[PDB]
């Protein structure tokens, strides 16, 4: 119980540590999703947003809540 | 008068004009005394200009001196009286006027409005104060205002340094002070041609010339924003060799491409209000203009500055804060009078940081401002033993002066606040500690303590929120280096020195850093390229070479150093 | 460009990871971002009517702008930048006014004081640069200092006061419990906490009374908490005690899960409070529950009753008065010393006591004088109250920029020994600096028993008091100065992050860290002195060492001192010729004749060459004997520094040994390296010697370095931060390690049938 | 004058409590009207609770009961929590009796006609083997919190022992104030309130009983003139 | 113990633009949050009755003198905000004032329109001389609060027009005092009485009972 977090502060940054080995991970981690997300909204296929996206989610706000539900596997180099 | 060396021979003045105005100064420590003068030279005239409270002998011969102050040169008795001249009927049959300073600029913007003090039939003196100078009221320096304090921290408004005032103090312009700003700009000879300013612009709508008159510079009285323009001025322009594109919207249209460009004056990013005069210098007629000048206009802008949340306000003592915030009338900390307090001051700078006197001239500013009456019947109080007879009782809001090292002592102060006459009503709102008991007018109830309010005096200092808030997208860029830099129409860049690097450098955040030197300062394709990249909302494009870097290598060359690239593949590159 | 700035203003209101940003600063921020929106929606059909629209502020485009600010971070920055945590990201929400609204907690952190600061502001455009903002640099995730590892968004000066007040228990106050006897029941106990809400907003309870309640929703202490269930626990569970109102009101900002504390919440406990929280939950509960203390700290920061006026500051006329006599027996005893009856060092010592007469009566007067409950003193009782530094720091930086962590463990064994608050029947004062955060480099078991912990393990403070049971004297823990890593250093071996509190990541730049956690008290026996040891200096007044282990002959000629050791081999004496007296003898007490002495002693108080100590005691030891002297000044000026950062600046001193000769030249790296000589070098002197040549331009000696380069015809890897920085290449620590900027990101096949 | 939008907002957060919202005010009316709401929520609804209590055998016992292991205290402040709707509107006198071992409950006691008992399943107290208990309850209408009365300071009724009257059905109440954007200013109230309350009327209800309180308290200062044009609020 | 009995609100006069009110009988704690409830109301959304803008024939701006006038036109409209008007048309009017010669211009010499009055004609607005002149119009409008100037760029007045702060607040200094009673033997309640003053723009009881309709309308809870 870690009442609702407001706007940026969700998702919490330890559940998102949980899916990757350290945060510079989690930060390239969600940044090429976001760059996958908003390629898919103009145009080698695109996909996402595997989340159902808020009223004006910003791409990089859903590639977050993707990765805090396992939605994706990453590999690192 | 003692010599530098007579001192040895035989066996106040220690004081500033400065440090000589701060009552309680011996209360003080020095080096918040220090502190206190130097924010004295830096308030601001306010348009109301009231003289302080609770001061010093000081006040009056000072301003005098300073010689923005209007002084009677000889005896005699006024004849006419109007806010642009004074004249006096001298007894001794001469006669003697006076032209009154109204709305100069001073060298920083500040106003220097005289104000006339006498009427007409009244008797004057030599050396007699006529009109009131900027910061000057009756004759003596009025650097600030005096407003009702309270010393209790309010709800982390007034945290740590900050402050909260009554939004009484906008409604009725009491910290309201006028600013002007000159703008400038000339005519002379080119290489190509000679510059001409007129109201004819190259590509405009008339709305934009909807203020200016047949010159093309800006009308008085006229209202001007951000980016407007103040005069129009056009210089030569050729070949123009202008892009296809741009020619067939010409045709189309049938507007003819001028052969001039337009090298227009425009109000600065962030400034605006009304045109106060204009000053032209043509060549045609007269006016010695430096050579290749063909004319000049200068246009004064002022502005009525209402005191805004960001401000800094300041006392006598060295305190100084930024105006935190500005609560409504309504939902403050107000006397059983109904009567809300101006600021909220927090107690948490006073704990073994001396700045003792700052409180005194708060029970001192009560005393002032209620009135008293010394209890002397049979009594006379050990207390005003000392004290001057007569000044036992005094009436409602008179001004008082205690000088520095002479000034009030402690215990006739306690005295003075047990004689302390009621409010309209009889009733006392101050008790022998200075303290009352507030109503929270946001709440209803009381605040639970009894808390000290007083009447002290304020300064509104010299820099305001207006003028330090910048901010930039895009703008100007340097011409040796690419860096941005902000020239007219302010614009300017903030600069992200190395220690600042070091810090990006300790959280790891390696593409933030690059952005920042990269693409948002000297990448002379990148930058162009990432703004693109923004409005077609696609992805933000990968770094290139900053021209800083780029330059590096010239220089190295230039001092007979091969520097080679040394790729790993084709092993030689030139930066092209 | 993207960037501005404005002067700042209290922010009481706000969560801490916001910030009040004016609203015509975020929109010439945000320009080209509203104006893609204000053309999508079609508001102006063309870019060109966008821009106009925006230039003047027309009103529709302040819809537009919350639309696209929301959940878009911006950087905070404040000049003088000394620690990381100078820039942070905050949650920008449009504000009236031109200026920033900055979090009250965030102060401590940007050293911002409200008399008139202003604060730059930067706009993260990549989705790199905003992800690094939202999770690398948020406001709520960094708490901790960098350096010490304690909380600094900890409450201060306004609030500490507050809850200072809320929790104290007062005497005889109204509603006071009384255990009524044979006539009525008792009627200090309330039924619930909201009951006593009711009692408090009427006049029958005071908030800092005496009174007992039963409480269904907190947790009881963990003494009590076993004689109650044992068994199970008190989410719907009641229990009773007897606190204060407000010690009540107070835990309720404490997570669920917390124990009841019930103290006075003096300045003290709310660090001892807020570390422990920081170890036990997440980061999220520790924002969110320091932004409820903040909150209550100020409420009651008002309802305090705290204002100076003319009693408070009131000094006493007595003491005045009894310094008369106080002065005039000082002076009446100098009259005597004068006249011959003075004795010559007495009247001296005497006038001490004198002097400490009235030392004592001050201290007579001064709680008797001023009323318990006195503002001054409750704000004191409660504990609420340039370049030349950073001319070190930048050596500081250039030494140690390419120290970052390259892999999770090296497997060595080595490691160091730390006393472990030894000496007693007693805990050492500096164990937090030099325990605290380290990891085993060998199990620690107490004999005879069990083993009280394994190696490897994290040696947090829980591990301390255990360890504390076991009579424990000494511990061998990893470090940055026995590590074998080829390049830079292990996790393992650096340990724990001070700002995360968990294990150090893979790619923090430990070195910069370092550098800035040293250089930011700088500014804050001194200066001259840390700078003369990490320079590798000969001492300003030598101090010499002891060569070889026996007894001591002490001897004194005229101004001299004479000292000779006889060894224990025995063989030829070693004599120290001339000691002047000024530098007098060392301490164990003071040093006497025929005292037994090892092989590293200092035979005198000083400055000892580490030159000296580096041929006689070997690498190992001269870096334990400078970390020593560096930690000993910062901790006589009471700054709390982990002696891993200093570690990390000593490890760069040692890492070349000299040749010169078997070989062409001297000063190969240790793993570079036919004998050569360990080798002490100034940080100067080492970050010029890095095989980078434009980082050691851009450092100092720029002339020398180009020309002895452009003749060796060096090439430069550009592996090093500084480098990259320059041409503009992605730095390789943090987010730009070859394993950290190769994830490739796709969606798991099961996740897209959805 | 005319207001431009006032609304408000229910969200529950138990069965027993809920978060309401009022979005926009006018600066500063948050303060305003909202300590007075938590203020009329608190002491101004009507609601019944017991008044004063006595028991067998304790007359000049301090704090101890015979075959039952909570004591004096603790069975006072467990019976504080009985939650009991009436209309007699006047002392009305419960009666509990419960023999030989066993726990008893808010349903053990029998209620006179007029009296209805909310919180059956309550605990009251805990038997020992072989026991019996008799207690006698004086339930009387209320309204806000009052404090337990002395007994009588007059003659006397020996063994009679006053306890704190939670009259009103809500436990708690706290408010508290935000900004939001009106699409010109950031300074627009945003006015929370959370009520905690007794299983006798919900939340929604409870709140109306405060507006109803409230407005008819106010129609007085609005029935001197009637006509001075104050606000509209639209509709 | 519910002791019934509606609260009364009683009518008085201190003076003729303050009254004070006296409302019993109250529950406790119940003084201090409905008088500070509309103490707030009343300092704020009583309507006015103020004036938005002026115009002076010889002046462009605010920042020049007059021909023979002894305050300049900047202290001028420091004077103008403390007069306190009062319409009850909507739409706005324009005053008129014309003075010549010699004497003292006040609020008195300010010709009204239909429909609008001055009621502190005795102030002091200008001095003029002989050769003093003051021709100037005064727009007054209705509303509420506290106003700053509107901009003539924000609506196309034009160069002529000087704007002015504005405010609508006939409500003039309000403070309250509650005498609840704790009785030891019976019957615990509190009584309050508040003290409402005005700008002679409005009655004591025209303002409360405007602060009164504004809270009553306000409380809507019953949606
Ligand atoms: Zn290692």
């Amino acid at each position: 119980a870690y009442d609702t977090p407001l706007g940026i502060t969700n998702p919490p940054i330890d559940e998102l540590l949980s899916r990757a080995s350290s945060k510079y991970a989690l930060v390239i981690y969600a940044a090429k999703r976001a760059r996958q997300i908003n390629d898919y909204y103009n145009q080698l296929e695109y996909v996402g947003p595997l989340v159902e996206p808020g009223l004006q989610e910003k791409p990089l706000s859903i590639a977050l809540r993707e990765i805090h539900g396992d939605l994706l596997e990453h590999t690192e180099g | 008068y003692l010599t530098a060396d007579e001192e040895d021979r035989h066996v106040r003045q220690m004081v500033s004009v400065a440090t000589a105005m701060i009552p309680f100064l011996e209360h003080d420590d020095a080096n918040r005394a220090l502190m206190g003068a130097n924010m004295q030279r830096q308030a601001v005239p306010l348009v109301r200009s009231e003289a302080p409270l609770v001061g010093t002998g000081m006040e009056l011969r000072a301003a005098i001196d300073a010689g923005d102050v209007v002084v009677a040169d000889k005896t005699g008795v006024i004849e006419e009286v109007s806010a642009d001249y004074i004249t006096v009927m001298a007894d001794d049959g001469t006669r003697q006027s006076y032209r009154l300073r109204k709305f100069a600029r001073s060298n920083h913007g500040t106003c220097a409005n005289q104000r006339p003090i006498v009427d007409a039939g009244q008797r004057v003196e030599a050396g007699q104060v006529i009109a009131d100078g900027p910061c000057t009221q009756n004759g003596e320096m009025a650097l600030g205002k005096n407003l009702l304090v309270a010393i209790m921290p309010w709800e982390g408004h007034n945290y740590e340094d900050a402050i909260i005032l009554s939004n009484r103090l906008v409604e009725e312009d009491v910290l309201t002070s006028i600013h002007i700003e000159e703008h400038e700009i000339d005519a002379r000879d080119t290489k190509l041609g000679a510059e001409e300013i007129t109201r004819d612009i190259p590509n405009v709508s008339d709305e934009v010339l909807a203020d200016l008159d047949e010159r093309g510079i800006v009308r008085i009285g006229a209202e001007v924003r951000d980016g407007d323009i103040l005069v129009g001025k056009v210089t030569p322009k050729g070949e123009t060799e202008l892009t296809p594109e741009e020619r067939l919207l010409r045709a189309i249209f049938g507007e003819k491409a001028r052969e001039v460009r337009d090298t227009s004056l425009k109000v600065p990013h962030g400034e605006s209000g009304k045109v106060i005069g204009i000053r032209v210098f043509s060549r045609e007629d007269d006016d010695e203009l430096p050579a290749g000048v063909n004319e000049l206009v200068r246009v004064y802008v002022a502005q009525k500055r209402k005191i805004s949340d960001g401000d800094k306000l300041a006392g006598r003592h060295g305190n100084k804060g930024v105006i935190g915030k500005i609560l409504p009338v309504e939902d403050m900390p107000f006397l059983p009078d109904g009567t809300p307090v101006d600021i909220i001051l927090n107690t948490h700078g006073v704990p073994r940081r001396m700045n003792i006197g700052q409180i005194l001239e708060t029970h001192l500013g009560w005393v002032a401002k209620a009135g008293w009456n010394i209890d002397v019947a049979a009594g006379v109080p050990d207390w005003a033993s000392k004290l001057p007879e007569e000044l036992y009782s005094a009436p409602a809001d008179s001004t008082v002066a205690t000088p520095v090292f002479d000034g009030a002592q402690e215990g006739e102060l306690a005295g003075l606040l047990g004689s302390t006459l009621p409010n309209r009503d009889g009733e006392v709102m101050v008790d022998a500690d200075g303290k009352s008991t507030l109503f929270d007018g946001r709440s209803g109830e009381p605040f639970p303590y009894p808390v000290t309010v007083g009447y002290m005096y304020i300064l509104k200092l010299h820099h305001l929120v207006d003028d330090k808030i910048h901010a930039r997208s895009t703008g100007p860029y340097s011409m040796i280096t690419q860096q941005p830099l902000g020239g007219k129409a302010q614009f300017g860049g903030q600069r992200f020195g190395e220690m600042e690097c070091w810090a990006m450098q300790a959280y790891g955040a390696a593409y933030t850093l690059q952005e920042l030197l990269t693409i948002k300062s000297d990448d002379t394709v990148g930058r162009v390229k990432v703004y693109e990249a923004i409005v077609k909302g696609e992805n933000i494009p990968e770094p290139g070479i900053p021209e800083s870097f780029k330059v590096l290598l010239k220089e190295l060359q230039s001092l007979c150093l091969n520097v080679e690239v040394l790729s790993s593949d084709g092993a030689a590159i030139e930066m092209r | 460009d993207y960037s501005g700035r404005s002067v700042i203003v209290v922010g009481p209101q706000l969560k801490l990871h916001q910030c009040g940003l004016p609203k015509l600063m975020a929109l010439e921020l945000f320009k080209p971002f509203v104006m893609k929106r204000l053309v999508d929606l079609n508001h102006a059909q063309n870019i060109k009517s966008a821009k106009r629209m925006v230039e003047r502020q027309r009103p529709q485009v302040w819809d537009v702008l919350e639309e696209v600010i929301a959940e878009h971070p911006v950087l905070l920055n404040r000049a003088p930048t000394l620690h990381r945590l100078g820039i942070q990201a905050f949650e920008p929400q449009l504000v009236e006014g031109k200026a920033i609204q900055l979090h009250p907690l965030v102060c401590e952190a940007f050293n911002a004081d409200f008399d008139g600061d202003q604060m730059a502001v930067h706009l993260p455009l990549s989705a790199e640069a905003q992800a690094e903002a939202r999770i690398l640099m948020l406001s709520s995730n960094n708490i901790l200092s960098p350096a010490s590892g304690k909380p600094l968004a900890m409450p201060r000066l306004d609030m500490v006061t507050g809850l200072y007040y809320l929790t104290t228990l007062v005497e005889g106050a109204t509603g006071e419990y009384q255990a009524a006897t044979k006539d009525a029941p008792e009627q200090g106990v309330y039924s619930s906490p909201a009951e006593a809400i009711m009692a408090m907003d009427r006049g029958a309870l005071s908030v800092r009374a005496k009174i007992k309640v039963r409480l269904t929703e907190l947790r009881p202490p963990t003494d009590l908490e076993a004689q109650l269930f044992e068994n199970g626990w008190k989410p719907g569970d009641a229990w009773t005690a007897e606190t204060t109102l407000g010690r009540v009101m107070f835990n309720e900002l404490l997570p669920k899960s917390y124990p009841f504390v019930n103290e006075q919440m003096h300045k003290k406990v709310q660090a001892r409070i807020i570390n422990d929280l920081a170890e036990r939950f997440p980061m999220i509960v520790v924002a969110q529950t320091v932004d409820k203390l903040k909150d209550a700290g100020f409420y009651w920061a008002t309802r305090s009753g705290v204002t100076v006026s003319m009693a408070d500051v009131l000094v006493p006329p007595q003491k005045q008065e009894i310094l008369e006599r106080h002065e005039a027996e000082a002076d009446a005893i100098e009259r005597k010393y004068q006249r011959g009856a003075l004795n010559h060092t007495e009247r001296n010592e005497s006038l001490v006591k004198i002097w400490q007469d009235a030392t004592e009566e001050v201290g007579k007067a001064l709680e008797e004088f001023y009323p318990a409950d006195n503002p001054i003193i409750t704000i004191v009782k409660s504990g609420a109250t340039t370049a030349d530094s950073g001319y070190l720091t930048r050596r500081l930086v250039d030494v140690s920029q390419d120290v970052i962590v390259r892999e999770h463990d090296c497997e060595t064994e080595r490691g160091i020994n730390v006393t472990l608050a030894e000496r007693g029947p007693i805990r050492d004062a500096h164990v937090e600096t030099s325990a605290f955060a380290r990891t085993l480099a060998t199990d620690a078991v107490d004999a005879n028993g069990n083993v009280i912990i394994e190696r490897g393990h994290d040696l947090g403070d829980p591990a301390i008091d255990a360890l504390l049971a076991a009579g424990i004297t000494t511990v061998k823990v990893r470090s940055v100065l026995t590590c074998t890593s080829a390049t830079g250093v292990c996790a393992m071996c650096y340990g724990r992050s001070m700002a995360t509190g968990k294990l150090v990541d893979i790619g923090e730049a430990v070195g910069i860290v370092a550098a800035q956690s040293i250089g930011e008290p700088g500014t804050q026996g001194g200066l001259p002195r840390v700078q003369e040891l990490f320079e590798a200096r000969v001492p300003r007044n030598k101090a010499p060492i002891a060569d070889v282990a026996g007894r001591v002959r002490l001897e004194e000629s005229d101004k001299f001192f004479k000292i000779t050791i006889v060894p224990d081999d025995g063989g030829e004496e070693v004599v120290y010729d001339k000691l002047s007296k000024r530098q007098r003898l060392r301490v164990i007490g003071v040093l006497s004749d025929g005292d037994h002495v090892e092989v590293g002693d200092q035979l005198m108080e000083g400055a000892a060459d580490p030159h000296e100590v580096l041929r006689v005691q070997g690498p190992r030891e001269v870096q334990i004997h400078l970390v020593k002297e560096v930690q000993e000044v910062y901790r006589a000026q009471g700054v709390s520094i982990h002696d891993k950062h200093i570690e990390v600046i000593v490890r760069q001193m040692l890492r070349r040994v000299t040749i010169i000769d078997f070989l062409p030249g001297s000063l190969t790296e240790r793993a570079e390296f036919a004998a050569g000589r360990p080798v002490l070098m100034g940080i100067t002197k080492a970050s010029l010697a890095t095989d980078s040549w434009l980082s050691a331009a851009s450092f100092q000696e720029t002339t020398r370095v180009l020309t002895d380069a452009a003749i060796n015809c060096r090439s430069d890897k550009l592996n090093g931060l500084k480098e990259n920085v320059i041409i503009g290449k992605l730095i390789p620590a943090g987010t730009g390690i070859s394993r950290y900027r190769n994830i490739q990101v796709q969606p798991t096949e099961e996740a897209r049938a959805a | 004058l005319i207001s431009q939008r006032p609304t408000l907002s229910e969200e529950t957060v138990a069965e027993n409590r809920s978060r309401f919202v009022i979005e926009p005010l006018e600066p500063g009316f948050g303060y305003t009207l909202g300590n007075s709401l938590r203020r009329t929520l608190l002491s101004s609804i009507p609601g019944a609770a017991v008044t004063s209590i006595r028991i067998d055998g304790v007359l000049h016992e301090f704090t101890t009961v015979p075959g039952v292991k909570e004591d004096v205290t603790d069975i006072i402040l467990n019976l504080k929590g009985l939650v009991v709707s009436s209309d007699d509107d006047e002392p009305v006198t419960m009666y509990l009796r419960k023999q030989g071992p066993g726990v008893v409950t808010a349903g053990d006691i029998v209620p006179p006609a007029g009296v209805t008992v909310h919180n059956p399943d309550m605990h009251i107290a805990t038997l020992n083997d072989k026991g019996k208990l008799e207690v006698e309850l004086v339930v009387e209408r209320g309204r806000g919190y009052v404090p337990a009365v002395q007994n009588k300071a007059s003659g006397a009724e020996i063994g009679r022992i006053p306890v704190d009257s939670i009259y009103s059905p809500v436990l708690k109440v706290t408010y508290k104030v935000e900004a939001t954007r009106v699409e010109q200013r950031t300074d627009f109230d945003k006015l929370i309130i959370d009520v905690e309350t007794k299983n006798s009327i919900s939340p929604r209800d409870a709140l109306a009983s405060a507006g109803g309180t409230l407005v008819e308290l106010f129609g007085l200062a609005r029935e001197l003139n009637a006509d001075s044009e104050h606000i509209e609020i639209g509709p």
